[PDB]
């Protein structure tokens, strides 16, 4: 009786919802499907109070909570999103990652995600802030727990055989200068409150 | 050599922690490195380490010392003068210093490697902007409470 | 000890003494990764200099 | 010609710029940034310090190898001692030699 | 271009999605909103391959896959719905609550009088079918864990001061009641033969 | 700019020249040299090998 939205469009959109994001470098089919019917996706998300952001230089798509009337407290208040808000230390690691991401992006251009890092390199950097419980295994447990939590937000692949992970490009949008400046101001505010 | 290790480890930790300061030119960080190493060298523990290293140039002396240590520990009286464990350790003194010096060179290489990575920042424009953003954010981080799990 | 035990039970070759020592006898501490670290630091410093 | 030539040697900064009259601002800003870094002034100190650290690593390694050889020697003498406890042939005990 | 879906509609929809359900007697306004706007609701579900089934007397709406059965797959797979397999204990309690809901519907009618019971009587039966985990209080703990997991699956309300619960109508609509009944037959069979 | 760029890409046939119009005759002598001698000869040899 009723019409069907293009089954391929339905497939691409529901998949992209499952992942929350979709990369050309992995599934160019669904990615291009969305590219052809972006407004379709938009309409679809409007009931859901969601939106599509796009970054074709990095071959990335990613949902994003509609800002029009989502509670002023936070987009995270959205009932249907499930994973918990990012937190401080996680954002600390995020910053470190984004730094590496941008550095390699320069070294290799802003193409696909060959943005690989070796875990051992993180241990020094993160060691300065969270400290040193004086047991390399303990700190690796800590670090991997963090990384895991990040992959829950979709930002990072878990370690491979060579204990290397690639940075999901979605980070850059999570870490655009606007968010950096806003969070940085909030961090200064927190320093002030603590002082 | 226990304290030699502690000192150079602390120096490495300091150089890392300071490299976060955006204010630091590349020339500032290189100078900080060179000065940290010179200072840690001229301090007494540093003098000890340097003396040890200089001996390693004249390896013949260290080897002769280990040889003579073996000969000594052979003599029967040794058994009386020292329980098993002491004789073990003395027999392997020269090594247990040589190996230990490695920890110094690991801190040195670790600092050197970090600064090499940092110093390669020939950033593009917008990347340079966001990099300033980060470095700002991180120097803020250095002053927070990372022990209070609640925090 | 057990490592030597198995390498011994595997002496199907029944080869010469030098092999005996080098493979079966002495637990291994060759310094290859150490040489890698050293050359790598040398190159990192050459990068700084460059 | 100068602006062009400098951009020829550049990496990452002057590449964005041209080699023409409007490009002077960034050119001299780069020169200024370099002078602040005063980076070339470190030259001799850093060459010597590299010689230092690398000489240290290499020599300490040629040490760690030697001492491993002598630990193996100690193993051999322990085992010569142990085998001396028994006869290999009628009036004969077996001994190990190394070179 | 597109005007926003009525805030009431998107609100009721997000409720329905978060809980996969809507109950009039508890949240009548969202139920009524959807009732007045079912075509739009299903259209919203149309891209996502979703849909709602309804039960006016039990006063429930519930989501459901729009796709047909085995059109191009041996077993239907919906990305946004993980087909979790309830472990043994959960399925057992589910069968008990299913037959109890049926019995209550006989004793009070369907829907107009929601099923209710005191937890006490359930503990002996469930312990019989399960096996003691170590104590009666441990039976209470395990049963309350089960009740909580049901409630999270929209299947029961909390045990109140008197530990009285309301069995949610979705049990009536559950997918495979026959398999649960067969499991109950297996359970009573095992209990009967082992004595 | 173009002549300096050519000397940049140069492999040792233009670097010897300056960067002014008096050099342009040498530049274009190299141009004709390349067009007539280098290109046919080298393309034929490339495909022949």
């Amino acid at each position: 009786s009723e019409t069907r939205t293009l089954q391929k469009i339905r497939e691409a959109t529901q998949e992209l919802l499952k992942y929350g994001l979709l990369e050309e470098a992995s599934k160019p089919n669904l990615y291009r499907i969305v590219l052809s019917h972006p407004e379709e996706v938009t309409r679809i998300l409007e009931p859901l109070d969601l939106d599509i952001g796009i970054d074709e230089i990095r071959g990335l798509l990613y949902v994003k909570v509609r800002l029009d009337e989502t509670p002023a407290q936070d987009e995270w208040a959205h009932p249907l999103v499930r994973r918990q808000r990012l937190n401080l230390e996680q954002s600390l690691l995020v910053a470190i990652l984004r730094q590496h991401f941008v550095a390699w992006e320069q070294e290799s251009g802003t193409g696909a995600s060959q943005a690989q890092i070796a875990i051992d390199d993180l241990l020094p950097q993160l060691q300065i802030y969270l400290g040193d419980p004086g047991s390399e295994s303990k700190e690796r447990t800590r670090l991997l727990t963090l990384l895991d939590q990040l992959k829950g937000h979709g930002l990072v692949t878990s370690p491979d055989a060579h204990e290397r992970i690639v940075i999901r490009p979605i980070i850059a949008h999570l870490a655009d200068p606007i968010n950096l400046q806003a969070l940085l101001a909030w961090l200064r505010e927190q320093i002030a409150q603590q002082t | 050599f226990r304290r030699v290790e502690d000192s150079w480890r602390e120096a490495d930790r300091a150089l890392r922690q300071s490299i976060i300061g955006e204010q630091y030119h590349r020339g500032d960080i290189v100078e900080r490195l060179l000065n940290d190493q010179d200072a840690l060298l001229n301090t007494p523990e540093g003098r000890v380490f340097d003396s040890f290293q200089q001996q390693l140039r004249q390896s013949s002396e260290l080897k002769a010392m280990s040889e003579r240590l073996r000969v000594i520990l052979s003599h029967p009286s040794a058994s009386d003068a020292l329980n098993r464990l002491q004789r073990h350790d003395l027999r392997w003194l020269v090594k247990r210093l040589v190996d230990e010096s490695q920890t110094v060179l690991q801190a040195r290489a670790r600092s050197e490697r970090d600064v090499r990575g940092f110093m390669k920042t020939g950033l593009a424009a917008e990347h340079h902007r966001v990099g300033h953003l980060l470095n700002e954010f991180l120097n803020l981080a250095l002053k927070l409470d990372w022990q209070r799990q609640m925090i | 000890a057990f490592t030597l035990l198995n390498r011994a039970a595997g002496l199907k070759q029944l080869n010469s003494i030098d092999e005996i020592f080098r493979e079966l006898v002495l637990d291994d501490h060759s310094a290859f990764d150490r040489a890698a670290e050293v050359a790598n630091s040398f190159d990192g410093l050459t990068e700084i200099h460059q | 010609k100068r602006m062009s030539e400098a951009k020829r040697v550049d990496t990452g900064a002057l590449v964005e710029a041209g080699a023409d009259l409007d490009d002077i601002p960034v050119y001299l800003q780069r020169l200024q940034e370099l002078t602040e870094e005063a980076l070339p002034e470190k030259l001799n100190r850093f060459l010597d310090y590299l010689n230092r650290s690398s000489d240290d690593g290499v020599t300490q390694l040629l040490s760690h190898i030697e001492h491993e050889v002598l630990v193996i020697e100690e193993r051999l003498n322990e085992l010569n001692e142990t085998m001396f406890r028994v006869d290999f042939q009628p009036d004969r005990y077996l001994r190990l030699d190394t070179k």
